[PDB]
């Protein structure tokens, strides 16, 4: 099933990485930074 | 795959599906049928 379908699975993987780039380009890391900063500022 | 232990390629440790013109890397190697000699 892999071996007769190599080029397709290929193409889908490349297209999937393709859209992953745009999806990232277009919060859970931001929030820890924001919380630390707000606590320092109140201090 | 985890321990090197070679065996002759027979129709008892492989299976078949399709014609060898769609896979890329199909070494034309002789596969051994056990019944064909032993019966004859």
């Amino acid at each position: 099933v892999l071996y007769e379908n190599q080029k397709l699975i290929a193409n889908q993987f490349n297209s999937a990485i393709g859209k992953i780039q745009d999806s990232l380009s277009s919060g859970k890391l931001q929030d820890v930074v924001n919380q630390n900063a707000q606590a320092l500022n109140t201090l | 795959r985890n321990f090197y232990e070679p065996q002759i390629i027979t129709t008892d440790n492989t299976f078949v599906s399709g014609n060898c013109d769609v896979v890329i890397g199909i070494v034309n190697n002789t596969v051994y049928d056990p019944l064909q000699p032993e019966l004859d």
